[PDB]
């Protein structure tokens, strides 16, 4: 989740 | 900065935020700390979060999203900061 919500 | 809306402004407090003025990208993080506290995204597919019956899905009018799209999260920031 972290991943993905950093790239926003 | 901006200044978010009163049920915007309850999320981010929910999810340790103080204040009421902040940057964009504090209120993007504290969005993401509030999907981590309520545990809204799938485990086992971590970019989609499902926000039915939340009152972040009332804010989004929306049941799920995938992170990988920001529109909706866009469309729900323009509605509810005020700049």
């Amino acid at each position: 989740f972290m991943a993905f919500w950093e790239a926003l | 900065q901006v200044r978010p809306k009163l049920p915007l402004l309850k999320i981010l407090h929910a999810a340790g935020a103080q204040g009421e003025m902040f940057t964009v990208k504090e209120v993007m993080h504290y969005l993401g700390q509030y999907i981590m506290v309520k545990q809204l995204y799938d485990q086992q597919e971590q970019h989609m979060v499902y926000c039915g019956g939340d009152l972040l899905g009332e804010l989004l009018g929306r049941q799920s999203f995938s992170v990988k799209d920001p529109s909706p999260l866009y469309d729900m920031l323009r509605k509810n900061l005020v700049t």
